[PDB]
RNA sequence: ACAGCGUCGCGAGGGCCGCACCCGGCGCUGGCGCGACGUGAUUUCUGCCCAGUGCCACGACCGUCACCGUGAAGCGAUCCGC
RNA sequence: CCACGCGCCGCGGCGAGCCCGAGGGAGCCCCCGCGGCGGAGCGAGCGCGAGACGCCCCGGGCCCGCCAUGCCCCUGCGGGCG
RNA sequence: CGAAGGGAGGCGCGGCCCUUCCAAGGCUAAAUACGCCCCGGGACCGAUAGCGGACCAAGUAGCGCGAGCGAACGGUGAAAA
RNA sequence: GGCGGGCCUGAGGCGGCGGGGGCGACGGGCGGAACUUAAGCAUAUCAGUACGCCCCGGAGGAGAAACCAACCGGGAUUCCCC
């Protein structure tokens, strides 16, 4: 056989992401001693394009609380916020779009995005456009907060976890059609070379497991087991269910 | 005359004393990195008997090696060929740790000679062994009697051509008689004569 | 003698003969061939000396 | 059978070659092994085949002696040993 | 090409034509007499009175089917240099070998060495106290083993017939047949009891 | 191939790959995401069948199903239970 | 073709013997020089162990080992005789 | 997992002997092996042979992106007369 | 909380010296085939070979018994004959 297409893509080389011109990694403010008591204040000087994120990222700058200049952070951009806009980053922040506190202070059933998995993380959760989490409950004697994570699954995060108050913009960017291939091209340039995609039942024998015979067809049945070998998870791994249904 | 009662205490290395010297030295050696040179042999007695002298030119390294059996460098995890070589994981290794110690603090530092090697420490990771190392240029050592053997040219990278204890224990040298017949020059030179057609002019 | 060179055959199919050629299609490695080894080459393992009691 | 038949074996006089005053470690290595055993005690092994000692007997201390250590006669000598201290208490 | 040919029992040439060359001619056969000719005379010119081969012991060849042979061993035992009264260093000096190792075995080793060692030190002479030329030259090297050791032929000797019938039991063959199956036969009397104690 | 259309897995103490190992790619990523698949724009629809074979159950533990550990016997190798 | 192993045939020397083994001899066509093989076989072994004839060949007869079976007796699951 | 008197004696296991040695440290000459290169010799080959290469420039001329591949070519006469 | 000194662990420099790379053989250490033979082919064989890597020296390696034996015993190693 053949090294299939999902193997050869673990070695990077031609299939690694497309970061020239990225403006750079979008994290949320670093944990600092201002940041735990009290508020840092930002600007944001630009609201500008990622070349592989629909969302918008944000240039805001705050003061250099660690010496005498000013330091850039690189947000991803809640709807709403816009330039020469005052971010707050801190324990006392007040509950306004664009601001960064941690998920305790946060009151419940705030939207909230670019949340932290776990304390100074800087970022993790609800980081795509339209997408964001919100606060479901606090308890204040595990110092932990239930999240709903845009999937729906219930995250219990702690308390002590920062967010920023808001939806993540460039929201309903999926409604408008691609329309043609040549748009697709174009998304994809931006991302990492995973398109056109080549159904395997097309492919020969040696190039998929679904492979090839006098008609196309996936042979076996497509549903594999979670432990496959590494070459053999083609399909639908682990399917609890398969087909269209109610719900 | 107080090695024996050093000897002694390491027969009794599961005692809550040494078990407790023995964790601190462990946690530490883990904190330093792979080879490192130990000012004095951390175990006196032991280098002692394996030949180390507190005298300039005699100096002690550790090593620490990792722990387990060997995979085969082999890519994709296959070793085309007849089915009984078709195996990459369950291998042992041919030279024993205290082996491959000493060979890797002989290509780290070429210019000295290797005496021999005493276990320091272990983990469930990495077994920590120290070794005793020559230099063969030194006055003290060239104007010895005792060591002058290290010297000669013939000593140089010891631990590369298998003469070292641990290197000997793994040709069978340790041996002798009765399953070391077929191993003694080497065992490849063992080969040749047993193999040698001796075409002599009168046959 | 005769086998420092690369030769290989050319095969059926060239309408040369079989025998192994070299780059160029030179003949070579064989008793027939120019440049090729003996058939059976000499050796110095020849019992030379006979024995008498 | 390793020796020939010869019933009249033995036409020579015999170097009696033997014993050289068998002899045991001697009391100064005795005297080191006690320094050392006050300030080390005993090794887990050994403490669970005391315990067998005072109660489960010996079928069981040898068993686990035999596999802790590998040998039964040295299996056997660590059961002697440890016998003094789990008679004593 | 058959009919009854006994079977092969050589075994296939390895390595024939790459690997370590395991094929050994021997031209060098008559220049490797030559080479060590030279080295035996010039190492004997090095030490003119010394000869060149040092005294060693009378041993019986090993193993029951040499028994009652003698070969030259590596070197005389301590107890045999103690009937000469000579130490280990003295006797090395004198070009007597010594084994430290080696244990007599029997008391009949010891006196066939110390008798041999006793021609050697009445052959031996020591050249001291200044080398008087003449008579260091005058000396004469001694060349091959010192003193062979010779395995005397087999003789016939004379017996009485009376004598010769008190030593031996009458039907010998019966005798030394019971002494062979001694042990067989008690192994089955023991057998045999047993089977008697199942009756009871 | 394609846009569209489904299906699947997965919340990073992860998924899918690379990979002799050390370590990597997706990932400067975060579910409007990433990976895996089918079908192949619209327009109109996609029936019945879970026996078989896959796949999935914080779906049970039924029957089986290992080292280890633990008993019993033995002079011990061992053997027999659990 | 050459080496090596085996079978058989012829030939030469010597004969219950036979043999430039490796080697050693200020010596390499000279001298000296072990195993080995043959001389006893048969049985898994413990072990036991050949004469009765005969140009030669074949056969019979008988002896030895292995296997059975009687009988007698020492130093006895041993010896003798069949 | 981890001994203290321990190892071996060409069928394991337990006992009891007997013979025989002392591992877990080190050194060491000699006899032995062998190419390049040098030196001699041969029942060797005699220019399609002998090294691929006897030719004043052979691993050269040439070929291949490269790793690599790889030739052919001796003789006037006594004297260039 | 500083301020010196001894020990110990390290850090930067400077001086003296040493290492490195080469050799189509011999030698030591490792990683390690397959064609092949089995008239097929899995164990086996080829072969503890080719080849890859490391390391010396004029030799190397081995080497003064935790040896062999079973005797009217021997006695480090290497090499040859068997």
């Amino acid at each position: 056989g053949r090294r299939i297409r999902v193997q050869r893509k673990g070695a990077g080389s031609v299939f690694r992401a497309h970061v020239a011109r990225r403006l750079g990694a979008a994290k949320l403010r670093a944990n600092d001693f201002a940041e735990r008591t009290g508020s840092v204040r930002g600007v944001v000087k630009a609201i500008l394009h990622d070349r592989g994120r629909g969302a918008p990222l944000a240039r805001v700058q705050f003061p250099n609380m660690r010496g005498e200049g000013r330091v850039n952070e690189l947000f991803i951009a809640p709807e709403g916020m816009y330039t020469g806009q005052e971010v707050f980053s801190g324990n006392k922040a007040t509950l306004h779009i664009g601001n960064i506190l941690p998920v305790g202070n946060i009151p419940e059933g705030t939207y909230v995005c670019n949340v932290e998995e776990k304390p100074m993380d800087r970022g993790c959760l609800a980081r795509a456009s339209g997408t964001y989490c919100l606060v479901v409950a606090h308890n204040m004697e595990t110092n932990k907060t239930r999240i709903r994570l845009p999937s729906g699954q219930k995250k219990l995060i702690s308390s002590k976890a920062r967010a920023m108050i808001g939806l993540v913009a460039g929201g309903g960017r999926t409604d408008k059609p691609l329309l043609k291939a040549g748009n697709a091209y174009h998304k994809y340039k931006a991302k990492r070379n995973c398109w056109p995609v080549v159904r395997g039942v097309a492919m020969n024998p040696v190039d998929h497991p679904h492979g090839g015979g006098n008609h196309q067809h996936i042979g076996v049945s497509s549903c594999v087991p979670r432990n496959a070998v590494p070459g053999q998870k083609v399909g639908l791994i682990a399917a609890r269910r398969t087909g269209c249904s109610g719900g | 005359g107080a090695y024996k009662y050093v000897q002694e205490l390491w027969r009794k290395k599961q005692s809550e004393a040494l078990h407790y010297l023995f964790r601190l030295r462990t946690w530490e050696y883990r904190q330093l990195n792979a080879i490192k040179r130990c000012s004095h042999p951390t175990r006196p007695e032991k280098a002692r008997r394996l030949g180390y002298k507190a005298k300039r030119g005699y100096v002690v390294y550790r090593v620490r090696v990792r722990r387990g059996g060997r995979k085969r460098q082999c890519v994709h995890g296959i070793s085309y060929g007849k089915p009984r070589n078709i195996g990459i994981v369950g291998l042992k290794p041919s030279r024993s740790l205290r082996a491959l110690a000493e060979q890797k603090v002989g290509r780290r530092l070429p210019s000295l000679r290797v005496l021999n090697s005493y276990w320091v420490a272990q983990d469930g990771s990495y077994k920590w062994y120290e070794v005793i190392l020559i230099d063969p240029f030194h006055p003290w050592i060239r104007n010895d009697p005792k060591i002058n053997w290290i010297c000669n040219p013939v000593m140089k990278r010891r631990e590369c051509r298998g003469l070292t204890s641990a290197g000997r224990k793994a040709r069978g040298l340790h041996n002798k008689g009765i399953g070391a017949m077929k191993l003694r020059p080497s065992k490849r030179a063992a080969w040749k004569r047993n193999h040698t057609r001796s075409l002599r002019r009168y046959r | 003698a005769g086998v420092q060179c690369t030769a290989h055959s050319w095969g059926p199919g060239r309408a040369v003969a079989r025998l192994p050629r070299k780059h160029g299609g030179i003949g070579a490695y064989a008793n027939f061939a120019r440049g090729g080894h003996m058939a059976h080459p000499t050796t110095v393992i020849r019992r030379w000396c006979r024995k008498v009691n | 059978p390793g020796k020939v038949f010869n019933l009249k074996k033995g036409g020579a006089v015999v170097r009696i070659v033997r014993k050289k005053e068998e002899r045991k470690t001697k009391p100064h290595q005795e005297f080191v092994k006690s320094i050392i055993q006050e300030c080390t005690g005993m090794a887990p092994y050994e403490m669970h085949i005391i315990e067998l000692l005072r109660m489960n007997k010996d079928r069981h201390a040898l068993r686990y002696a035999k596999k802790r250590l590998g040998n039964i006669k040295r299996a056997k000598a660590k059961r002697d040993q440890l016998s003094v201290y789990a008679r004593n208490i | 090409m058959g009919r009854n040919v006994a079977f092969s029992n050589m075994r296939r040439y390895k390595c024939t034509n790459k690997g370590p060359n395991l094929i050994k001619n021997w031209f060098n056969q008559p220049a490797r007499k030559i080479r060590r000719r030279q080295t035996r005379l010039q190492k004997a010119k090095a030490i003119f009175p010394c000869p060149l081969q040092k005294l060693r012991p009378s041993v019986t060849r090993c193993s029951q089917k040499f028994n009652l042979t003698q070969r030259i061993g590596r070197g005389f035992t301590l107890r045999e240099l103690q009937g000469v009264g000579l130490s280990a260093g003295k006797a090395r000096q004198i070009g007597i070998a010594v084994d430290p190792r080696r244990k007599n075995k029997s008391e009949e080793s010891v006196a066939r060495n110390v008798a041999r060692l006793k021609e050697y030190l009445s052959k031996v002479t020591i050249f001291s106290k200044q080398a008087k030329p003449e008579e260091i030259q005058q000396a004469i090297q001694h060349q091959g083993v010192v003193m062979p050791v010779v395995n005397p032929k087999p003789v016939i000797t004379t017996g009485s017939i009376a004598e010769a019938k008190k030593e031996v039991p009458e039907n010998l063959f019966m005798y030394l047949r019971n002494a062979r199956t001694a042990r067989n036969r008690a192994r089955l009397a023991k057998r045999d009891a047993e089977r008697e104690a199942a009756a009871k």
